[PDB]
């Protein structure tokens, strides 16, 4: 199998692949030195039917750097945090990890944006199930 | 039995860049002595899921004159090849760096607990060639969670090579590029990574990009993803006075565990990218001796005296006080590293022709006997409990 070219990213670029992408195959996500990336960074290249290959999530997003920027303390209840400290400015990342009797849904990670909520994706939730 | 303790309380921010950076520097590190050795041992303190697990290194004898760079002899509680995920490093002016790989588990965990490992604080046991053993404790403002991965192999494209390596020595990063923009002073951006053996460094400019660029040397400070260093992180673009653009990096700490061949990206805006080998000097950087100040004192006969006071900080009720002397370049750790004083002590066995004492001010008086013709030099060292370890390069010469 092999991956077709990733997905293009607006005012950012894209590490060196080469082709045909290898199913394994990472690549790297970057923003233009004043953009700030909004979302996780590494695309892998996956199959699932063992035909074709496929990127394992979307790519990335951009956004111009707002200074002004400040993002709340994201709380998950059922989970803890891993990586991230206040105060969290534009582009600023926390990572979450549940409690032992519950089980993640969601991305782990968020990023601090620049219209102040986190995103991309909702932060995740820790359920017993 | 720790003789004094140094705290310190490090607290990590941005991403982990592949490892984790923690600065000891108030340690001895006595001069002119090109035998003076020092046992060092590390405890590891971490948090697995609840259970505490204490990971011992054994880092074996230092020897500042010839070797900077020291792995683990053995470790007792870790994984196995844990002791290749360690460094110690001297950084020169008495100081060192205990370095930890992040992403590779350095203890057995069970299937379950691999991402409930933290890291709570991280001891150093230091033995000089006095026989004083120095404690650090540094402790984690929280407990920091590794995250163990296995980081895959990037790298950049459209990227200009330049021939220019960028050298690191005792952690710090010092090139200096020259740039091209069409504008001139024209705002300025920058931010560079470090990639290698699984190690990503990313710096960036805190207080955000230069929005006017003055004529000459524009200091810009940066901030390198980790442990930050005491020792500030910082760039400079030199303007002509299009228009010649020349930029100086000094970002700090930067890790050897990046190895040799490791590449450093610059992005810049005026994106544009330069990229750079990186090697990381083996010779030591600068004298790993601590600093001292020199005192020149003469003398008629063969008598001297010299008065050492109480160090800065120093309280009048400090629980231990020591002070140690040796003569300059000494050749034998047995027998002439015996002339050491604390508050109830007597110039010991086998110091010869040197006395000792406290007064009622905490002042210590120290008298030097058998003084021959020629110039000696005396290396006397202080230490008081929360206080700064002060060494005087004290030369006595026959007055003329
Ligand atoms: C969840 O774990 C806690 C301890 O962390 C325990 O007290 C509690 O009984 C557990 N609940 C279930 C449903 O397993
Ligand atoms: C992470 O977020 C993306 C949207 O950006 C979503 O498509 C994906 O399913 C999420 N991952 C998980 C494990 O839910
Ligand atoms: C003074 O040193 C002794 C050992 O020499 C140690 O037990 C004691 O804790 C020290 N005092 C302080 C205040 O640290
Ligand atoms: C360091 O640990 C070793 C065990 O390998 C021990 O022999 C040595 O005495 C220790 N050094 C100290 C506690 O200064
Ligand atoms: C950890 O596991 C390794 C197996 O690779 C073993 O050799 C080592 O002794 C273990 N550590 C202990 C028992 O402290
Ligand atoms: C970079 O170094 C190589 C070494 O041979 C040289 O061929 C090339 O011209 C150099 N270019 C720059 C921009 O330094
Ligand atoms: C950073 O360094 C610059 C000089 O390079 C200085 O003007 C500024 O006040 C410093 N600020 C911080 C927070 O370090
Ligand atoms: C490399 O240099 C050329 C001209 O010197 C320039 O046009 C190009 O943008 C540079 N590449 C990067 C990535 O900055
Ligand atoms: C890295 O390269 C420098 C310069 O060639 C050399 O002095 C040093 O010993 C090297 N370090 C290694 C290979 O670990
Ligand atoms: C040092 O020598 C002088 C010589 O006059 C003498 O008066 C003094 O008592 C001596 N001090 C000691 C401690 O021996
Ligand atoms: C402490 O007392 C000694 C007398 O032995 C004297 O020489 C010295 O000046 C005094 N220092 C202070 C700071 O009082
Ligand atoms: C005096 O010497 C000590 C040596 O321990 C040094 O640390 C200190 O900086 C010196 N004094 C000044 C004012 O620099």
């Amino acid at each position: 199998i092999s991956c077709g070219s990733p997905p293009p990213i607006l005012n950012g670029r894209i590490s060196y692949y080469s082709t045909p992408i290898a199913v394994g195959t990472v690549i790297r996500y970057s923003c233009s030195g004043t953009f700030r990336l909004i979302g996780e960074k590494s695309l892998l290249c996956i199959t699932k039917d063992k035909v074709d290959g496929t990127w394992d999530k979307p790519a990335p997003k951009c956004e111009y750097f707002n200074k002004y920027s400040s993002c709340p303390e994201p709380i998950v209840p059922g989970g803890y945090k891993i990586r991230g400290s206040t105060p969290y400015r534009h582009g600023d990342s926390v990572t979450f990890a549940c409690k032992t009797n519950f089980s993640m849904n969601g991305n782990k990670s968020v990023w601090c944006q620049a219209n102040n909520m986190w995103g991309p994706t909702r932060l995740p939730t820790c359920v017993s199930v | 039995v720790c003789q004094y303790t140094i705290q310190s309380l490090i607290h990590l921010t941005g991403e982990d860049p592949g490892f984790f950076n923690v600065e000891i520097p108030e340690f001895p590190f006595y001069p002119t002595c090109n035998v003076c050795t020092a046992d060092v041992n590390v405890t590891i303190n971490f948090d697995v899921g609840g259970k505490k697990h204490q990971l011992d290194l054994d880092f074996g004898q230092l020897t500042p004159h010839t070797k900077a760079v020291y792995q683990p002899r053995g470790a007792f509680g870790g994984s196995e090849n844990a002791t290749n995920l360690f460094l110690l490093e001297l950084l020169g002016a008495g100081e060192l760096a205990l370095t930890m790989r992040s992403k590779k588990l350095p203890i057995n965990v069970t299937t379950g607990e691999e991402q409930q490992v933290s890291l709570e604080s991280v001891d150093v046991y230091f033995q000089d060639v006095f026989g004083t053993m120095w404690c650090h404790h540094a402790e984690m403002q929280n407990p920091v969670y590794l995250i163990p991965e296995t980081v895959p192999y990037i790298k950049w494209d459209n990227c200009n090579s330049t021939n220019i390596t960028a050298v690191v020595r005792a952690q710090g990063l010092d090139v200096t590029l020259p740039l091209s923009l069409p504008t001139s002073a024209s705002n300025f951006s920058v931010k560079t990574e470090m990639l290698g053996n699984e190690i990503d460094i990313e710096c960036i400019m805190e207080d955000g990009e230069i929005s006017q660029v003055l004529p000459g040397d524009n200091k810009f400070n940066i901030t390198c993803s980790g442990y930050e260093s005491h020792v500030p992180s910082g760039g400079i673009l030199t303007s002509t006075s299009g228009y010649a653009y020349s930029l100086r990096l000094t970002p700090r700490p930067v890790s050897r565990f990046l190895g040799n061949n490791s590449i450093l990206y610059v992005f810049y805006s005026g994106d544009y990218c330069i990229q750079s080998n990186i090697v990381f000097s083996d010779e030591i950087p600068a004298s790993q001796d601590m600093p001292t100040n020199t005192t020149d004192i003469t003398y008629v006969g063969d008598n001297a005296t010299y008065s050492v006071p109480m160090v800065t900080s120093e309280d009048a009720n400090s629980p231990n006080v020591t002070v140690t002397a040796f003569w300059a370049w000494p050749n034998n750790t047995e027998t002439d590293f015996k002339c050491k004083w604390t508050l109830t002590s007597g110039t010991p066995s086998g110091c010869e022709n040197i006395s000792g004492a406290f007064a009622s001010n905490r002042t210590f008086d120290i008298t030097v006997s058998g003084l021959g013709t020629a110039p000696k030099t005396l290396i006397i060292t202080r230490t008081a409990t929360n206080a700064t370890t002060t060494t005087h390069k004290v030369i006595f010469s026959k007055a003329p």
